RNA sequence: GAGCUAGCCCUGGCCAGGGUGAAGCUGGGGUGAGACCCAGUGGAGGCCCGAACCGGUGGGGGAUGCAAACCCCUCGGAUGA
RNA sequence: GAAUGCCGGCAUGAGUAACGAUAAAGAGGGUGAGAAUCCCUCUCGCCGUAAGCCCAAGGGUUCCUACGCAAUGGUCGUCAGCGUAGGGUUAGGCGGGACCUAAGGUGAAGCCGAAAGGCGUAGCCGAAGGGCAGCCGGUUAAUAUUCCGGCCCUUCCCGCAGGUGCGAUGGGGGGACGCUCUAGGCUAGGGGGACCGGAGCCAUGGACGAGCCCGGCCAGAAGCGCAGGGUGGGAGGUAGGCAAAUCCGCCUCCCAACAAGCUCUGCGUGGUGGGGAAGCCCGGGUGACAACCCCCCGAAGCCAGGGAGCCAAGAAAAGCCUCUAAGCACAACCUGCGGGAACCCGUACCGCAAACCGACACAGGUGGGCGGGUGCAAGAGCACUCAGGCGCGCGGGAGAACCCUCGCCAAGGAACUCUGCAAGUUGGCCCCGUAACUUCGGGAGAAGGGGUGCUCCCUGGGGUGAUGAGCCCCGGGGAGCCGCAGUGAACAGGCUCUGGCGACUGUUUACCAAAAACACAGCUCUCUGCGAACUCGUAAGAGGAGGUAUAGGGAGCGACGCUUGCCCGGUGCCGGAAGGUCAAGGGGAGGGGUGCAAGCCCCGAACCGAAGCCCCGGUGAACGGCGGCCGUAACUAUAACGGUCCUAAGGUAGCGAAAUUCCUUGUCGGGUAAGUUCCGACCUGCACGAAAAGCGUAACGACCGGAGCGCUGUCUCGGCGAGGGACCCGGUGAAAUUGAACUGGCCGUGAAGAUGCGGCCUACCCGUGGCAGGACGAAAAGACCCCGUGGAGCUUUACUGCAGCC
RNA sequence: CGAUGUCGGCUCGUCGCAUCCUGGGGCUGAAGAAGGUCCCAAGGGUUGGGCUGUUCGCCCAUUAAAGCGGCACGCGAGCUG
RNA sequence: UGGGAGAGGGUGGUGGAAUUCCCGGAGUAGCGGUGAAAUGCGCAGAUACCGGGAGGAACGCCGAUGGCGAAGGCAGCCACCUGGUCCACCCGUGACGCUGAGGCGCGAAAGCGUGGGGAGCAAACCGGAUUAGAUACCCGGGUAGUCCACGCCCUAAACG
RNA sequence: CCGAGGGUAGGGCCCGUGACUGGGGCGAAGUCGUAACAAGGUAGCUGUACCGGAAGGUGCGGCUGGAU
């Protein structure tokens, strides 16, 4: 769990990598991947629409199953646990007894060699997806629909998980991964048990250059430019904000909420993200 | 050192050939100005 | 108009030679079991020296130039952002 | 007659600068009207990881031959990439198309936009990626994997035989993949041979030799051999691969497993087809019945889709194989053999350059492969040299100043100067040895030393082979020889102490700044619940992201260490269903116009009425801010203490004459003979201070300071020498500039700095090499400065709008 | 202002004299030696370093002395920067 | 060998009381706080009362002058894993013992690193009083920390 | 060959001294406050943490060498 390194560089000083030690099959299934259009944050006009983006290590994506309420009733087995580079969980492998392969995310705990399987009489067990109505109050749970048959939305980074607080009426309530207190359907599915890789957020990439394999491109404060560029742009030698501190187009940036505020989903919202 | 001009026969038909001067309006009356001047030539001549 | 230049995308190519010697593994020692120590093996690194390649630090020359940015000596990077 | 006018023509500078890398020339013989310059020969020098050779791009006849020399060629020209004419580019296998997909582009369906048009699934296009059948020699003045010769191979059509449930744009398998390191066995290439073939050669003192010099191969179908890659067999069940399925996937059972077998590549061999040197003789002919063998080195290439490790987790589609469905089983497909069929485009030549990009036959720029030998530890480094290719399209003299590039220097050794700028010194390898400090890696090539050649003798280990010889590779010991000197030439760190800034490798103002700037891992704040926020777009649609709070946006800060205090009164943001204000709308007390009137028409109070603002709170790693005066201790001085005025609160830790200190070279201390700089301190900090972060910090730095050692032409202080220019001669022959000129000094005068006016002095006419004081010398209608109710970029609590959001 | 290049240094001088030194004097509160002050005099001479961009100034070691000013704050078609 | 008592230790689970906050209802002019008050909170509907929810920490009565441990220290309840210890029987080994410089391990609180977690409490800090002053005692707030995991620190009126 | 020692270079220990700086001891009658000894007028002591002109205060946990 998070491997270090010896100083024999300045950069090897600080740098750690994952300890890979759950990896059980280090190539992708054939059949499950298919190519990552690699965009560089330019959209179909061709323009940068999200800056500092680019230059990262080829990826093939692999097929996720988010629904798992396409096979209901079908047990699997877990074949392997793999690497996946589209997202910071990792993935597993699931032999259904159909003969048929998909992956699904990881949750801690799960074990190769285990039967997994989905549907209202599923047992309350690590990697089993139910409807959000038929998992007990209090279980913690992940890969969780938004709406009924739209997909799992919800907890899926490394080491993530929801809650679920109690239920009223066709609804439960959930405690999301911000702390959000939210209304979600009881006929939404979810996995119980959280997201695997948790030591993940505890990596030091170490180097500029890990940033850039990652496709992260060099970042450049408002305060290094011109203001033809940027509300900090300009000033002789270095300067104070000057002004309310704003992003690159004017809003500003330190507590201004942006939520929509008529937005139809506020009934369903209990209360706003904690910290 | 390097200069600007590089030929290249590809680049030069693709850019300012005739099909693409007759894909876009702008294209087209530049085409049809070249006529009203009368340009022996109205495209860039490139070997292929 | 991006055949210059800037960034990104797709697909290929290039990086003489030498130097240092991380993790791991093996054996030995150690202990209740360990941590750990030693030797061997090993060959990591925006590691080291240095051609190609990419640069342009100091000085001299050139200044109706060989050249609308060049030449000589020197110098930086050279498995990596 | 003037517009730095416009167009053209012709002058001046001037027979002046220059004639484009300092790799270099000399003679003889030809040709011709004419020759330093063209051809031939001999001698000399230059490149040789190229300055040689082969591809690709771009160029477009420049290629070959004949006949030419007006112009082009920096001179000449008989020559030429120039002029005229004729000739020259040959493919089923090479490249591209009749094949496939990548980004991207286009785009039936569909969506959107005043118009023009913008999107968009499939599909289509799109290559230097995937896929696919030709190798060796000969021939032409000029093409050749293209013609020819030899030996092989692919596809399509039709036929014959044998075989099988045949059949696809549908299902599946495969194609199919990174980085670093790397095994075995080969081949490319190379070194050697006392073996094999060769025309010869004996010089000048010696050698007739196990002498010198030259060469000792290439291609090849089946088969076979060595080395590899790939690959389990059978059965039963089956609900999954959007129909089917005997295929694939999943379960079970049996047998086989570092094998074997089958299959596919590489190398070797292989019938056979080629090639074949020096030297001599006129590209050729001979050599020659040429010989064509043995040993060693050996790839980054081959076997290959090999192996191991690691994280940043490494295209697609077709060919191909298999499964089947409609259909069809007179079929159709598979295998073997045979005949026939096989189209379009490129192919000349240049290609690190005189043919490409730079206006030039321009010291610049241009992607891929081959790139031999010896020595130097290695190598593509360096020196010389092979094959090959050149001497750079003005020359001949002379041997001044001065300039450039270079060599040396007595004594001194930084005294030079803003500064050791520059140039010395050091310099590779092996061995000995190596400090503070430190994040324990480092600092480190620290520093400082010793060794280095040749000869003879003794000897250890490895590779090949066989275990031995030979060859090759690492070494160990002893005795000697020579010189000033043994990495004897060439290539190859000067070192140390101490500050500032920045953690670091990186990035930048293409063409005056490479830095202390930007980036950067890391820290914090903040927004964002997913049809996310945010961004681009009128929209549709995209990016975000096929991601989901361990995630994505924004902002500041900038490894790490120890830390980051007090102020919420104002501005910002956040919270606040009350109150205050508030537009359109609602409401209609009450008026007005008009009509005979019913009516029609107009104004209009109270009152209801959102956001925003007011108001009440919160909030600093939000914008920001963090006092003044007077007095006081038993020497003096200074105030722990106190008084009072003000504030939203009065700067904490740490640091401080600092990249900040004005007075300032503050004062004291160190260093020096002497120190406005430097280092260490003090603290009245003009005008430090805590993420516009404060204080430190090992390592790192073409950053900027100060010192020391070493060593020097930097200097006292200059001298000599070399080559390339300058100078002279023949050839070719510019430029900016220019009112005209018959163009001296002084002292005055003048629009205030006179060759040109006055007075005086001096002065025969014309050049050449030189120096720069003047011609307010040239260049550019001053960038500074001001003026113009000139312009543009930028800012905000300037005005007024607009997008966007509410 | 259709341009008169702006500090200092180096190099190269040349002039003035209100003289720093050397030569000639008078007065002295000049015994001598050595000074002070003033007059005449521009022939020649007027050093090397540390600091700073510096001119200037201070300092070290000397000296007969270590002069002051002008020449576009002399001199960038002479150099530096 | 057969038995016993125990907050000895570690892991996971779980139970109710209370406090704070959130939502709903009902209700009104104060609540709070002290020596006395003020700050603070409340007509924008608090305090007091009822129902519902979230979360943390500590375990009332038993409870004792009690028990366990070498010490530090250990207290709801359940299970698992585990140490020490006492009694009985008189069964086995036959001095196998005592101590212990160095070594190693454990070691309250506070404190440190990286993640969490955060109800109450509360250094710092702010505010109200008191006072000559009040950088205190008292009151209203309040951040680290107190809690969990891993890793450090290794101190004590670590005392009988 | 060894060899007194000389020279070049780098280390280790000790002593003296140094602008300035840190606390310490001592000093007949200084300034500020009153922490401790009585419950010393907030029981004290304590290890640690943070804070403050100063003694000290406060948090957390500990000791009685704490009174009633
Ligand atoms: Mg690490
Ligand atoms: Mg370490
Ligand atoms: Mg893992
Ligand atoms: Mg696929
Ligand atoms: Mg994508
Ligand atoms: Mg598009
Ligand atoms: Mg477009
Ligand atoms: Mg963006
Ligand atoms: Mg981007
Ligand atoms: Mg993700
Ligand atoms: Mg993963
Ligand atoms: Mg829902
Ligand atoms: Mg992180
Ligand atoms: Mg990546
Ligand atoms: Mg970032
Ligand atoms: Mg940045
Ligand atoms: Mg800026
Ligand atoms: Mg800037
Ligand atoms: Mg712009
Ligand atoms: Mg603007
Ligand atoms: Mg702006
Ligand atoms: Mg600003
Ligand atoms: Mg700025
Ligand atoms: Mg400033
Ligand atoms: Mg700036
Ligand atoms: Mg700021
Ligand atoms: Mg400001
Ligand atoms: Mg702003
Ligand atoms: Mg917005
Ligand atoms: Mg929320
Ligand atoms: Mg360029
Ligand atoms: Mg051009
Ligand atoms: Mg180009
Ligand atoms: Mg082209
Ligand atoms: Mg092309
Ligand atoms: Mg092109
Ligand atoms: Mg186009
Ligand atoms: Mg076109
Ligand atoms: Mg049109
Ligand atoms: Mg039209
Ligand atoms: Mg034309
Ligand atoms: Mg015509
Ligand atoms: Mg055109
Ligand atoms: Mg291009
Ligand atoms: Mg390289
Ligand atoms: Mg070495
Ligand atoms: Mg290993
Ligand atoms: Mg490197
Ligand atoms: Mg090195
Ligand atoms: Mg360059
Ligand atoms: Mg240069
Ligand atoms: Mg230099
Ligand atoms: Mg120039
Ligand atoms: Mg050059
Ligand atoms: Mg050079
Ligand atoms: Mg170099
Ligand atoms: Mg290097
Ligand atoms: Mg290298
Ligand atoms: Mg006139
Ligand atoms: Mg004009
Ligand atoms: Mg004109
Ligand atoms: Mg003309
Ligand atoms: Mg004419
Ligand atoms: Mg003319
Ligand atoms: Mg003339
Ligand atoms: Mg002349
Ligand atoms: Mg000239
Ligand atoms: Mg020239
Ligand atoms: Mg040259
Ligand atoms: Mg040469
Ligand atoms: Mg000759
Ligand atoms: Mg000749
Ligand atoms: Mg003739
Ligand atoms: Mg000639
Ligand atoms: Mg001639
Ligand atoms: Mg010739
Ligand atoms: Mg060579
Ligand atoms: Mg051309
Ligand atoms: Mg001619
Ligand atoms: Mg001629
Ligand atoms: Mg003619
Ligand atoms: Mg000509
Ligand atoms: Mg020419
Ligand atoms: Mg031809
Ligand atoms: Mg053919
Ligand atoms: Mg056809
Ligand atoms: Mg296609
Ligand atoms: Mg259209
Ligand atoms: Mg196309
Ligand atoms: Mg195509
Ligand atoms: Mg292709
Ligand atoms: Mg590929
Ligand atoms: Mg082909
Ligand atoms: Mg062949
Ligand atoms: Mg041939
Ligand atoms: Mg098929
Ligand atoms: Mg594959
Ligand atoms: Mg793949
Ligand atoms: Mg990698
Ligand atoms: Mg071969
Ligand atoms: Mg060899
Ligand atoms: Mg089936
Ligand atoms: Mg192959
Ligand atoms: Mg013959
Ligand atoms: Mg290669
Ligand atoms: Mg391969
Ligand atoms: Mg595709
Ligand atoms: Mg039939
Ligand atoms: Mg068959
Ligand atoms: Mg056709
Ligand atoms: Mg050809
Ligand atoms: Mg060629
Ligand atoms: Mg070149
Ligand atoms: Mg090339
Ligand atoms: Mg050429
Ligand atoms: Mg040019
Ligand atoms: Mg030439
Ligand atoms: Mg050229
Ligand atoms: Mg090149
Ligand atoms: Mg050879
Ligand atoms: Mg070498
Ligand atoms: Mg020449
Ligand atoms: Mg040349
Ligand atoms: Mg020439
Ligand atoms: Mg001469
Ligand atoms: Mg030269
Ligand atoms: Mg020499
Ligand atoms: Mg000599
Ligand atoms: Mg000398
Ligand atoms: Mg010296
Ligand atoms: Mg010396
Ligand atoms: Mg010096
Ligand atoms: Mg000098
Ligand atoms: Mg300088
Ligand atoms: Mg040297
Ligand atoms: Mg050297
Ligand atoms: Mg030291
Ligand atoms: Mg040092
Ligand atoms: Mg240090
Ligand atoms: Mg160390
Ligand atoms: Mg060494
Ligand atoms: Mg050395
Ligand atoms: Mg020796
Ligand atoms: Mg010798
Ligand atoms: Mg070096
Ligand atoms: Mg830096
Ligand atoms: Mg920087
Ligand atoms: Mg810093
Ligand atoms: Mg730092
Ligand atoms: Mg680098
Ligand atoms: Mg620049
Ligand atoms: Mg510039
Ligand atoms: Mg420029
Ligand atoms: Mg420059
Ligand atoms: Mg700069
Ligand atoms: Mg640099
Ligand atoms: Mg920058
Ligand atoms: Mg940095
Ligand atoms: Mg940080
Ligand atoms: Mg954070
Ligand atoms: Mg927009
Ligand atoms: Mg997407
Ligand atoms: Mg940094
Ligand atoms: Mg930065
Ligand atoms: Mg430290
Ligand atoms: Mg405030
Ligand atoms: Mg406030
Ligand atoms: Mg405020
Ligand atoms: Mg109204
Ligand atoms: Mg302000
Ligand atoms: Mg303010
Ligand atoms: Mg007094
Ligand atoms: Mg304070
Ligand atoms: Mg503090
Ligand atoms: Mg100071
Ligand atoms: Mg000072
Ligand atoms: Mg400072
Ligand atoms: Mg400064
Ligand atoms: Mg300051
Ligand atoms: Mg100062
Ligand atoms: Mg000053
Ligand atoms: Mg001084
Ligand atoms: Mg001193
Ligand atoms: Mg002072
Ligand atoms: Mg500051
Ligand atoms: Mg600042
Ligand atoms: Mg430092
Ligand atoms: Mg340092
Ligand atoms: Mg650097
Ligand atoms: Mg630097
Ligand atoms: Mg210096
Ligand atoms: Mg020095
Ligand atoms: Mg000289
Ligand atoms: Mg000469
Ligand atoms: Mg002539
Ligand atoms: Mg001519
Ligand atoms: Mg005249
Ligand atoms: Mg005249
Ligand atoms: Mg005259
Ligand atoms: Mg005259
Ligand atoms: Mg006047
Ligand atoms: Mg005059
Ligand atoms: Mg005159
Ligand atoms: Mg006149
Ligand atoms: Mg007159
Ligand atoms: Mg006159
Ligand atoms: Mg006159
Ligand atoms: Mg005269
Ligand atoms: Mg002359
Ligand atoms: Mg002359
Ligand atoms: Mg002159
Ligand atoms: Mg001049
Ligand atoms: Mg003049
Ligand atoms: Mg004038
Ligand atoms: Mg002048
Ligand atoms: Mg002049
Ligand atoms: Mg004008
Ligand atoms: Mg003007
Ligand atoms: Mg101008
Ligand atoms: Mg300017
Ligand atoms: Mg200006
Ligand atoms: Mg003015
Ligand atoms: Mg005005
Ligand atoms: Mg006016
Ligand atoms: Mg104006
Ligand atoms: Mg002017
Ligand atoms: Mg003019
Ligand atoms: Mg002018
Ligand atoms: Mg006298
Ligand atoms: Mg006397
Ligand atoms: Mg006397
Ligand atoms: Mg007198
Ligand atoms: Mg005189
Ligand atoms: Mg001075
Ligand atoms: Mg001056
Ligand atoms: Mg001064
Ligand atoms: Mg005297
Ligand atoms: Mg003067
Ligand atoms: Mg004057
Ligand atoms: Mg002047
Ligand atoms: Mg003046
Ligand atoms: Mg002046
Ligand atoms: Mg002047
Ligand atoms: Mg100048
Ligand atoms: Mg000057
Ligand atoms: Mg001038
Ligand atoms: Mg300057
Ligand atoms: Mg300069
Ligand atoms: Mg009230
Ligand atoms: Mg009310
Ligand atoms: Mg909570
Ligand atoms: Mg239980
Ligand atoms: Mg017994
Ligand atoms: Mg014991
Ligand atoms: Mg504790
Ligand atoms: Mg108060
Ligand atoms: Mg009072
Ligand atoms: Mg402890
Ligand atoms: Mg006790
Ligand atoms: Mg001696
Ligand atoms: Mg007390
Ligand atoms: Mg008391
Ligand atoms: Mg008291
Ligand atoms: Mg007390
Ligand atoms: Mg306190």
């Amino acid at each position: 769990a998070v491997k270090k390194f010896k100083p024999y560089t300045p950069s090897r000083r600080f740098m750690t990598v994952a300890d890979f030690s759950e990896i059980t099959k280090t190539e992708p299934e054939k059949s499950l991947v298919k190519p990552l259009k690699k965009t560089g944050g330019r959209n179909n006009q061709g323009r940068i629409t999200v800056r500092f983006r680019g230059g990262g290590h080829k990826r093939l994506y692999r097929i996720i199953d988010f629904k798992r309420w396409d096979k209901v009733g079908i047990p699997a087995k877990v074949a392997a646990i793999e690497y996946d580079p589209n997202r910071s969980a990792r993935i597993a492998l699931l032999h259904y007894v159909d003969g048929e392969k998909r992956y699904i995310i990881a949750p801690d705990g799960l074990q190769v060699g285990q039967q997994v399987v989905a549907g209202p009489d599923a047992p309350i067990q690590v990697g089993n997806a139910l409807p959000l109505r038929f998992i007990p109050v209090g279980t913690v749970v992940h890969a969780v629909e938004l709406e009924p048959k739209k997909g799992a939305k919800l907890a899926r980074a490394a080491g993530t998980s929801a809650q679920i607080q109690g239920r009223e009426g066709d609804y439960v309530i959930l405690r999301l991964p911000s702390g959000e207190l939210r209304k979600v359907h009881g006929e939404c599915y979810a996995t119980v048990g959280a997201v695997g890789n948790a030591d993940h957020k505890n990596i030091v990439l170490g180097k500029a250059g890990r940033s850039r394999w990652l496709g992260r491109r060099p970042h450049v404060r408002g305060a290094a430019m011109n203001p033809v560029d940027h509300p900090h742009g300009g000033g002789e030698g270095r300067a104070p904000r000057g002004r309310p501190p704003a992003s690159p187009w004017g809003w500003q940036t330190k507590g201004l909420k942006t939520r929509k505020r008529r937005k139809p989903s506020s009934r369903f919202i209990i209360a706003r993200r904690k910290k | 050192m390097k200069r600007t001009w590089q030929p290249n026969r590809r680049k030069r038909a693709k850019t300012h050939g005739f099909r693409a001067r007759m894909r876009t309006p702008g294209g087209r009356k530049v085409l049809k100005r070249r006529r009203q001047k009368g340009r022996w030539r109205l495209t860039p001549a490139v070997r292929k």
